[PDB]
């Protein structure tokens, strides 16, 4: 009981499978299969000169598809399966692959005709306007110029130059934390405005680039 | 390219997702409007042709598109919104086209507009003067050339010239050459020639085995399965036997990534970049047309394995060299494909700077507004600038480009006005001595003018296209894949490497797509679908050719072509009904397009004008008796529309001697009248 | 024989839902893989991409009886789906959606 | 004259010369897999190069509307009065102007050269 361990029991039970190529607007037709899931009969007819299997669309899937037998040869396919409660299980060993095809249903004028109807969207198209659409407005205060300044009046990054005992605590504190930090945080930790703190700070201590731009202050241990 | 070339310009485009929020932006459709001029106090006014060539203005029309704007903070709503109808830009209108103002007129509103009823169009209005571009000439892309330089090491060489479907700036060439036999050493004398590539973005030159297990096929089994495609061929395997001897010792894949991820554009100073280096220019960069997803590489070796498999027949001497001059491997770049070239680096030059303008702008984490963001003048002076003075560049790019485009329209007789809307130039420097690219061609016949052209230095260097000749215009090879793959076509994963040596693979736009077992029969399937216009269109030529076992199709644009009579077992298609019925289009609605769709004419591009067997004149080619031929497959029209526009006004022009000929067509374009 | 004169007629159904998603694990024939010699397997993601997308890493009877490397095809429905068709006791037929191609080769 | 490849990692086999019963064995360079030489011979080299395309030549070429015809020459193998014939259109170009021919009967494909 692993997440990596693979069930062999398929392979060793020697577990065949049969591997068949759908279009999609059949698989379409499919995903939509009637009631819980029923989509139809198939009919396997094998004579002594031919073999002959095709299917036919439920009733309700439907508001001769021959098969042609395919080769595996070459190539062994089996079949593993991964459960909604994520066990992993071999359910059997690939014995036959085919390809639903068309058969004296269709020709290739009426095959585009619905190749023209599965378009749908088409790649899009450079449309033909009517004289000019409007482009300047009348705008009196840009829209991104009136939020900052809310933001601006509710808020100052920098307040009061005064208490500077009580600063220094502050400041202190951020220390305990880091040996380096970079000029502006210093600015953002506390509030106060940038001359007093460069003067406190030259005060209690000295500022080292250590070569990397930024600059972070260090206070003087002495 | 204003209806799709565009719009696909815009919708394929990254968006860009910023930054905390983080903001969207992404274009969804195109507009236009009929050109229009602001008057000095900003009233707009539909502008007719004539006011442009009178006050000196430009013939344009605006631009407009819808763009979107998400804002994704996850602040537990998703707000978008979206701008619709934003101005972009301007751009020239071609006059008489289907966005110009003189479009699908009678002559009674064509006179009251002073416009002349005869003007044929095509051409721009630029500052007062007219400006018409020349179709240039290119070597055609997506298929496998064999040369043999014969001055360098190399005793033979392969190209294929690579693009995505109209998608990318550049196009990537790779090489695949081989060594020179008399390389003087005691060593490699008797091994001999060792294949090697040249891959793009990289220093050094590469063994081929070494990239092919790059893709994974490691083992010697494998890929000796990719390149030789049957093992009863001891000739072949002996040639590539000294290629195995120099890629032994690098065995297996990681250390094969190393070993061409070492020499790049940067060289790899740790190990993990190299290998990761080395997977995308062997992922994004090596044959993009064939696949550009990081899945599907067993196409990439197989084709890989296609281009040196014929590079093989071309020393064993199996199949002879390609021809650089043969008129089947050229493209012609008309105004729509130089266009959009030119919008694709001045759309992605727009969007570098909406960027600049939002980091700096959202650093300070204010806000965000779109409509400051977009530099107008970007679209419209780019394009105005490269039409007006000719080269092809930007305007700090005045020495990277390539002039010689966009001249000015020559009035001086009408004769002289058509023979100009009508001219192609093959882009050779203009002074090299080198005849082979100035000498007439036999696939010249009924597309190009044989006896108009210029003296000079500019002998042969510029011609002008025949009268009924037609360049195709492009479409998309969608429908035809559909169709192939419902025709008993096998794809090249799903097949055994053995069953390959009796079947005749499928090409499709220069990409191989498979492969097929009953080629004949196909054939004639393919051609009576075109010959009634069911799924193909009219312009795709399909090749089969019977000795090298493969089978072509093509429809990009960029082919020419012309209309042929269509013939069956000895007697034409085109009854006696056909011609009373359309000497009176006037009053019955039936002409050459109800041609067309019935199959008695069809038209014939110049790689499938050599799987053909034409007669000159039914009357007197298609009469039973001790005959040349009994097989003719297409009957000509007439046999002198082989003629260019000035060289179709000459009398008895077939009694002259032949530099007579090529001196008036060269003169009735400065007579009086 | 009854491979020449055997008739019959199975209906067909297609749930709409599955315990578990369906793949395909392709063999080289030339290889001639005798199953019966798979006493155990162990199935993972193979790691030098360090989920779904991951190719598949099989080792057979232990880390080194034997070993393969699975790798996903390009597509898989791209134009036309892939079922597989099971016998039920009843005789119906059950299909199933192939959920993915991956393929395995021999490692050394 | 062919070539041998490994039975277990499936790569190239050289030869190699073992000093005991003085027989050829093909070796591995990846793996030591090893077995005899049948024929004892590994090079050879044709200078003549006097290959006769007839073992080159395809027998569709018959469906190919651009080639000449004769009712002169009739096919041997089934009687057929109908040929196409050719020249050599590859290399060895020094005194080559024979004419091959194909029978255009369906499904005869017989080949024959004069
Ligand atoms: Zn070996
Ligand atoms: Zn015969």
């Amino acid at each position: 009981a692993e997440r990596g361990e693979l069930d062999l029991t398929g392979a060793k039970q020697n577990t065949g499978v049969w591997l068949v190529k759908v279009p999609k607007y059949l698989s379409q037709q499919w995903a939509k299969a009637s009631g819980r899931g029923e989509v139809g009969k198939l009919r396997i007819a094998k004579t002594q000169g031919r073999t002959e299997v095709s299917f036919t669309l439920n009733e309700d899937l439907a508001n001769e598809h021959p098969f042609v037998l395919q080769s595996v040869g070459g190539q062994t396919l089996t079949v593993f399966t991964e459960s909604s409660s994520d066990k992993l299980s071999l359910e059997g060993i690939v014995v036959q692959r085919a390809e639903c095809r068309p058969a004296a249903s269709e020709n290739y004028m009426r095959l585009k005709r619905l190749q023209i109807e599965e378009s749908s969207k088409p790649v899009r198209l450079s449309q033909q306007l009517d004289k000019v659409v409007t482009t300047n407005y009348k705008p009196v205060a840009n829209h991104q110029y009136n939020i900052e300044y809310e933001r601006k009046k509710k808020e100052d990054g920098k307040r009061a130059r005064a208490d500077k005992q009580h600063v220094l605590d502050m400041l202190f504190s951020a220390f305990e934390k880091h040996q380096y930090y970079n000029l502006k945080d210093l600015v953002d930790i506390t509030k106060q405005p940038v001359v007093y703190l460069k003067e406190i700070l030259k005060e209690i201590g000295v500022q080292n680039v250590k070569g990397i731009h930024k600059n972070t202050w260090e206070l003087k241990p002495e | 390219f204003i209806q799709m070339s565009v719009q696909r310009i815009v919708e394929d485009a990254p968006p860009i997702d910023l930054q905390p929020p983080r903001y969207l932006l992404k274009f969804e459709q195109i507009y236009l409007s009929k050109p229009t001029h602001w008057e000095r106090d900003g009233a707009p006014s539909p502008m007719m042709p004539n006011e442009a060539r009178l006050r000196n203005l430009t013939y344009s029309a605006p631009l407009y598109v819808d763009i979107t704007k998400t804002v994704i903070k996850e602040g537990e709503e998703q707000l978008q919104t979206q701008h619709q109808k934003t101005f972009i830009g301007k751009i020239p209108i071609m006059l008489r086209s289907t966005y110009c103002l003189l479009n699908g007129l009678t002559d009674r509103d064509l006179c009251e507009l002073n416009e002349c009823p005869l003007d044929p169009g095509g051409y721009f209005i630029i500052n007062g003067s007219e400006k018409v571009l020349i179709a240039q000439e290119k070597m055609a892309t997506n298929t496998v050339y064999v040369f043999a330089k014969k001055d360098s090491k190399y005793a033979y060489t392969g190209e294929c010239r690579s693009c995505l479907e109209n998608s990318s700036r550049p196009t990537s060439t790779i090489w695949v050459s081989m060594l020179a036999r008399g390389g003087q050493g005691a060593k490699k004398s008797a091994i001999g020639q060792r294949i090697v590539a040249t891959l793009p973005y990289i220093k050094q030159e590469v063994p081929i085995i070494i990239v092919f297990r790059a893709l994974g096929f490691v083992s010697d089994r494998d890929i000796l399965e990719h390149i030789i495609y049957d093992f009863e061929d001891p000739e072949m395997m002996e040639m590539v036997k000294p290629s195995l001897d120099e890629a032994f010792v690098i065995q297996e894949q990681n250390v094969a990534l190393n070993f061409i991820g070492s020499r790049g554009a940067k060289p790899g100073v740790t190990k993990e970049k190299r290998i990761k280096y080395a997977k995308e220019v062997l992922q994004k960069e090596m044959l993009p047309h064939v696949g550009v997803s990081d899945f599907c590489e067993t196409k990439k070796a197989y084709f890989l394995g296609y281009m040196v498999h014929r590079l093989l027949l071309a020393a064993l001497g199996r199949r002879e060299l390609d021809d650089r001059d043969h008129y089947g491997n050229k493209r012609l770049d008309l105004a729509g494909p130089l266009l959009a070239f030119l919008f694709r680096g001045m759309f992605k030059n727009l969007l570098k700077e909406v960027r600049i303008y939002a980091q700096k702008f959202i650093d300070r984490g204010k806000d965000f507004n779109l409509e400051l963001a977009i530099k107008t003048r970007i679209i419209s002076d780019g394009l105005k600038y490269s039409l007006a003075t000719g080269n092809w560049g930007d305007q700090k790019k005045a020495h990277q480009a390539r002039a010689g485009v966009s001249q000015v329209l020559n009035r001086l007789t009408f004769a002289s006005t058509l023979s100009h809307l009508r001219r192609l130039n093959s882009p050779i420097g203009r002074d090299g001595k080198l005849a082979k690219p100035r000498q007439l061609h036999n696939t010249l016949w009924g597309m190009v003018c044989p006896a108009e052209t210029p003296e000079g230095h500019a002998v042969g260097l510029v011609k002008n296209l025949a009268l009924m000749a037609y360049i195709s215009v492009g479409s998309q090879p969608s429908p035809i894949l559909e169709f192939l793959e419902e025709w008993s076509m096998e794809n090249l994963e799903e097949i055994s490497p053995a069953a390959i040596a009796d079947a005749t693979k499928i090409f499709v736009n220069g990409c191989w797509v498979g492969i097929h077992k009953d080629p004949e029969q196909l054939m004639n399937t393919l051609r009576k679908l075109r010959r009634q216009m069911d799924i193909i269109v009219s312009e795709v030529s399909m090749i089969r050719d019977i000795r090298e076992r493969e089978i072509r199709i093509y429809t990009d644009a960029g082919r020419i072509c012309r209309p042929l009579l269509i013939v069956e077992k000895q007697k034409l298609l085109l009854k006696k009904r056909h011609i009373d019925q359309l000497k009176e289009r006037e009053y019955n609605n039936y002409s050459w397009q109800d041609l067309v769709a019935s199959g008695v004419v069809e038209y014939i591009d110049t790689l499938e004008e050599e799987t053909v067997m034409l007669a000159m004149t039914p009357d007197d080619l298609q009469e039973k008796e001790v005959a040349y031929c009994s097989t003719y497959t297409h009957c000509e029209i007439h046999p002198s529309m082989i003629l260019g526009v000035c060289a179709s006004i000459i009398p008895f022009p077939d009694h002259n001697q032949s530099p007579r000929n090529t001196y008036q067509s060269a003169m009735g374009k400065q007579a009086m009248g | 024989g009854p491979s020449s004169q055997n008739v019959t007629e199975y209906v067909v159904r297609v749930p709409k839902n599955t315990t578990k998603k369906y793949n395909i694990m392709a063999f080289n024939a030339a290889d001639k893989v005798n199953f019966a010699t798979w006493n155990q397997a162990r199935l993972e993601r193979d790691l030098s991409n360090k989920p779904e997308d991951q190719p598949w890493l099989l080792r057979v009877n232990g880390k080194s009886g034997r070993k393969f490397k699975g790798i996903k095809k390009g597509g898989v429905t791209e134009n036309t789906s892939y079922y597989i068709f099971t016998q039920c006791p009843d005789g119906a037929f059950e299909a199933f959606p192939v959920h993915n191609w991956y393929n395995f080769t021999p490692l050394a | 004259v062919g070539i041998r490849f490994c039975q277990e990692c499936n790569n190239m086999l050289y030869p190699k010369e073992d000093k005991e019963n003085r027989i050829l064995l093909y070796a591995c360079r990846n793996c030591d897999y090893q077995q005899e030489a049948d024929n004892s011979c590994i090079y050879v080299n044709k200078i003549t190069h006097e290959v006769d395309e007839l073992t080159q030549i395809i027998a569709d070429v018959s469906q190919d509307p651009t080639l000449p015809r004769t009712e002169d020459h009739p096919c041997q193998k089934c009687g057929h009065k109908e040929a196409v014939f050719f020249q050599s259109h590859s290399a060895r170009a020094e005194d080559a102007m024979r004419l091959y021919y194909v029978c255009t009967a369906p499904h005869c494909g017989h080949r024959w050269t004069e």
